[PDB]
């Protein structure tokens, strides 16, 4: 159906890097659809991490994430990966991929559909 | 649905009227068919003309019908004959 | 830099009662551009409304958006009982978004 | 210069039937006592176009165009001179400049940004010149010039007694420019309705610019308030339509009719003949064109797997 | 320098002489293959005008301006009509157009509202909003910028590197020529079976002289069977009249 899939919780340590991904069998990345990036950690505010365009490529990153993290989405494989370096145990935190069902020209002002997040925790 | 379309007229000179019969259909097929983009062709405002008498062959509209007996003058069909009278 | 603050704080009321929160910024206004979500214990969050006019898939009539100006609003006509979550309003149009503290109600 | 003039007044428009104009020579082929039937764009026959009339009025929008209308105007004061084609007037699409002010006749398609409304017709109260010629701002990469004979103008202006009578059909066929025109003087009567009569239209200017028309202007010709003379003008749609054409000895068109007018019309095309005897004859079919599309495939929308096929180890 | 995709050009070939010989002699010229016509035989037709249009497109979007094609290219860019006559030249490009550093000034469309037909014309690069929501002003949500710019460099493999494509169209002999092959005319005979070749035609017949009148715009004469019986000279403005042995 239309709902997004995810890897599992991870575990990493510290001085190290890791790759997360957003690969999705239940939508398609098509050329207008975009997805943005939250983080939960535990009992604490949503924050906003960033959003990327598929088809002209333009990221938006917070003006705290400009040293160790990338963003990239790649159509052909219909996947989008963050690379994360130098997670401390501030980092340790659920992430979620979300993207309306934008189907060519037609979509919301709303994020409908939701990954269910991957716990990334360093010791 | 399709058919076919014939044309009743008198010559050029005599006059420029003509009557118009729809080949083998029940003569209510076609008033609901007139819609713009609907029917090849265009002029049909011939279809909501003068009574439509409804024969074997067809209804033809833009002819009346006498009940008194002529010599046949052009042949419709199923002995029905029109013509250009007062 | 915009900052969301949701009023009121916490609620406790009688389930199948009428509710209604609030969530305030300090920035430029928008209505089109501010989306509600809930968020449950062990389960990603879900949206509720986006823009203050319209409903996403799903959705039931209960959740009513309101407000014309720089705040913004939700209405809940009945409380049934698995509604009890912490909401979230979150905006677009201004520099890097950014979420709000939540509001909590109990029972 | 350019003034944001304004205060634009407009009435209610008329309506009139034309009778038989817009025909055309379809083809540069010479052909001489023959009868001709040929598909294209042409105005149907005793069609309703739109009537407009000017004293104290101030009117120049967009024809809405589907590469060719009809508009006839009756005048003797020759007040529309040039012509400005243009689909954004910013000096980026290039546009088009017809100009023949007196002899000249200048063609040249280059990227310009114009005024709001380029007017010939403000200058120096009642007198009338060829003020405001730079309507244009920029001329960076113009395409094709060319120099040819004007039409036939009318010196200064003259109110009342309105004897020239100038048809164009605008179009423009594989980058071909084809403005249909006819000038003919002939008007002994009042405006009121179009004429009634025949005459073919060939084409005036069938030059090779390149570029369509889908949103343009018209020219029309101290520097704000007038108070001009009396004019008609008249617009009318072209259509898709199959006509038969009759070629006299010298190869002019003299007659022509529209099969898909009446059914005498019809079996009038149909026999290949101008005049039909009494009888019964057999015409074109009768069919209900569909109204909608409706597409059905399964529902499963999955993903082949065909890269591991196609990309294994 | 070659516009854009987004910029094609159109040029003037008119009151000249073209000589395919040097056009068909360049060694890297590969994807070229013509509809109407055979290459080989260009040099013997007169052609009443001539386009010459000119844009770099990457290596992978080349089989996109054959007519009929569907796709990404052939929609929002530039699209050939079913009918075309003439034919296209592409060759890759990559010691020019690529960058050491990066060229970054060839755009395309990426969004648009509908397809466009056959040459219709436009440039306009407002924004587009994906949203029902109207947006304004600037990039955001929902409303983007409908470009962007290849990356042509040398590291990129077969299949990036950027393609000059430049397509020639033509009609043919339906009107006073203006562009020809290169012969050598001779003199007009009257009233003698010959094999004359007026302006691309070839016939056998009896040239007289007639009194019907051409307008300036009309160049052939023709009959109910539909084959040509009166041709104009071109060198000297008389009309002629031809009639079988
Ligand atoms: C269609 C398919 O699956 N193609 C894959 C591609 O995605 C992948 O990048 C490459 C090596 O990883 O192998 C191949
Ligand atoms: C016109 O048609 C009538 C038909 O009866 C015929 O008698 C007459 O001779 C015709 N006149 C012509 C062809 O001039
Ligand atoms: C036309 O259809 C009606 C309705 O069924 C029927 O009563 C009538 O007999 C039909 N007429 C002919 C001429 O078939
Ligand atoms: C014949 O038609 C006339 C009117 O057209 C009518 O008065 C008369 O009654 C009809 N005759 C019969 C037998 O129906
Ligand atoms: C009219 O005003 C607008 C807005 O200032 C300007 O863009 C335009 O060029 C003006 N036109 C003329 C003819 O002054
Ligand atoms: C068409 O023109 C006639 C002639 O004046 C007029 O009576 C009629 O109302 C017009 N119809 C439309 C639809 O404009
Ligand atoms: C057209 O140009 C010629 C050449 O200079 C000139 O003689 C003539 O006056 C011009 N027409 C005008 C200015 O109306
Ligand atoms: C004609 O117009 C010019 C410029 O607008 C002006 O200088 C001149 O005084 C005017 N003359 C008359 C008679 O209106």
């Amino acid at each position: 159906q239309m709902q997004l899939v995810q890897s599992g919780p991870e575990v990493k340590k510290p001085g190290t890097s890791v790759k997360v991904s957003c690969k999705a069998s239940g939508f398609t990345f098509t050329d207008v659809s975009s997805l943005q990036w939250v983080r939960q950690a535990r009992g604490q505010r949503l924050e906003w991490i960033g959003w990327t365009v598929v088809g002209t490529g333009n990221t938006n990153y917070a003006p705290r994430f400009q040293e160790r993290v990338t963003i990239t989405t790649d159509k052909s494989t219909s996947t989008a990966y963050m690379e994360l370096s130098s997670l401390r145990s501030e980092d340790t935190a659920v992430y979620y991929c979300a993207a309306p069902f934008c189907s060519e020209t037609s979509c919301s002002d709303g994020f409908d559909l939701w990954g269910q997040g991957t716990k990334v925790t360093v010791s | 649905s399709f058919g076919g379309v014939s044309v009743i007229t008198p010559g050029t000179n005599t006059s420029n009227q003509v009557a118009v019969l729809y080949q083998g259909v029940n003569c209510t097929e076609v008033p609901v068919a007139i819609h713009a983009d609907q029917l090849t062709p265009t002029w049909r405002v011939y279809s909501t003309g003068s009574n439509v008498f409804q024969t074997r062959a067809g209804c033809l509209i833009g002819a009346e019908y006498v009940n008194n007996s002529y010599e046949c003058d052009i042949p419709i069909g199923a002995g029905i004959c029109a013509s250009y009278q007062t | 830099e915009i900052v969301l603050t949701q009023s009121p704080g916490t609620l406790s009321l009688s389930p199948g009662d009428r509710a209604t929160l609030s969530c305030r910024a300090s920035q430029s206004v928008r209505i089109s551009y501010l989306a509600w979500y809930q968020q449950k214990p062990g389960q990603a969050p879900r949206l509720l409304i986006s823009g203050s006019s319209s409903r996403a898939t799903g959705i039931p009539d209960r959740f009513s958006a309101s407000g014309s100006g720089t705040d913004f609003t939700l209405t809940i006509s009945r409380l049934e009982p698995e509604d009890f979550a912490v909401y979230y309003c979150q905006q677009y149009a201004n520099s890097p978004w950014t979420f709000g503290q939540g509001t909590k109600v109990e029972v | 210069q350019c003034v944001n003039l304004t205060t634009r007044t407009q009435l209610p428009p008329a309506y009139t039937n034309s009778f038989t104009r817009g025909v055309y020579y379809p083809d540069k082929v010479f052909r001489s006592s023959v009868l001709h039937s040929t598909q294209d764009l042409f105005l149907p026959f005793f069609s309703n176009v739109t009537w407009f009339h000017v004293i104290k009025r101030f009117d120049n929008p967009v024809l809405p165009f589907n590469d060719g209308v009809y508009f006839a105007s009756i005048e003797k004061s020759n007040i529309i001179r040039g012509w400005i084609f243009g689909t954004t007037l910013d000096s980026k699409t290039q546009s088009l400049l017809i100009v023949n002010n007196a002899t000249n006749v200048v063609i040249k398609v280059c990227e310009f940004q114009f005024c709001n409304d380029p007017f010939l017709d403000h200058k120096n109260n009642k007198s009338w010149m060829e003020s405001e010629f730079r309507v244009y701002s920029s001329a960076n990469n113009c395409t094709f010039e060319y120099v040819s004979q004007p039409f036939l103008m009318d010196l200064e202006g003259k109110q009342g007694n309105f004897k020239n009578l100038r048809e164009f059909v605008f179009k423009n066929i594989d980058g071909y420019f084809k403005i249909y025109s006819k000038h003919t003087p002939i008007l002994v009567r009042e405006p009121e309705d179009l004429p009634q009569g025949f005459s073919a239209l060939e084409p005036l200017v069938d030059l090779p610019i390149g570029i369509n028309i889908t949103r343009f202007q018209t020219l029309l010709a101290s520097s704000s308030g007038w108070t001009a003379g009396a004019a008609a003008y008249y617009v009318g749609y072209l259509q898709p339509r199959t006509f038969l054409l009759k070629y006299n000895e010298n190869g002019t068109i003299t007659d022509a009719v529209d099969c898909a007018l009446d059914p005498l019309s019809e079996t009038k095309c149909t026999l290949k003949s101008f005049t039909v005897e009494k009888g019964i004859y057999q015409t074109s079919n009768f069919r209900v064109q569909p109204t909608e599309s409706i597409v059905r495939f399964p529902n499963i929308t999955n993903l082949c797997p065909f890269d591991e096929v196609f990309n294994a180890t | 320098r070659f516009a854009s995709v987004y910029a094609w050009n159109r040029k003037r070939i008119s009151n000249c002489v073209a000589d395919y010989s040097v056009l068909y002699n360049l060694a890297p010229f590969f994807t070229f293959k013509c509809y109407g016509v055979s290459p080989t035989k260009l040099n013997d037709l007169c052609f009443t005008n001539v386009y010459a249009d000119s844009f770099v497109i990457r290596g992978d979007e080349v089989r996109q301006i054959a007519p009929g094609q569907t796709g990404n290219i052939a929609d929002y860019n530039y699209k050939l009509p079913d009918d075309f006559t003439g034919c296209v030249i592409a060759w890759n490009s990559n010691k020019l157009d690529s960058k050491v550093s990066g060229n970054y000034n060839y755009l395309y469309r990426l969004f648009r509202k509908s397809n466009l037909k056959p040459f219709e014309r436009d440039i306009s690069t407002e924004i587009y909003q994906a949203g029902n929501k109207p947006c304004n002003g600037v990039a955001g949500f929902n409303c983007y910028f409908p470009l962007r710019s290849y990356s042509f460099r040398p590291t990129y493999g077969v299949g990036h590197q950027p393609y000059r494509v430049v397509v020639l169209s033509f009609e043919l002999l339906h009107a006073p020529a203006t562009v020809c092959g290169p012969k050598k005319s001779t003199n007009l005979v009257k009233n003698k079976c010959v094999n004359f070749n007026f302006n691309g035609l070839k016939g056998t017949g009896v040239l007289t002289e007639s009194n019907k009148k051409f307008l300036p715009f009309q160049q052939f004469g023709r009959d109910i069977a539909d084959t040509t019986d009166a041709v104009r000279d071109p060198q000297t403005l008389e009309i002629l009249d031809i009639t079988p042995c």
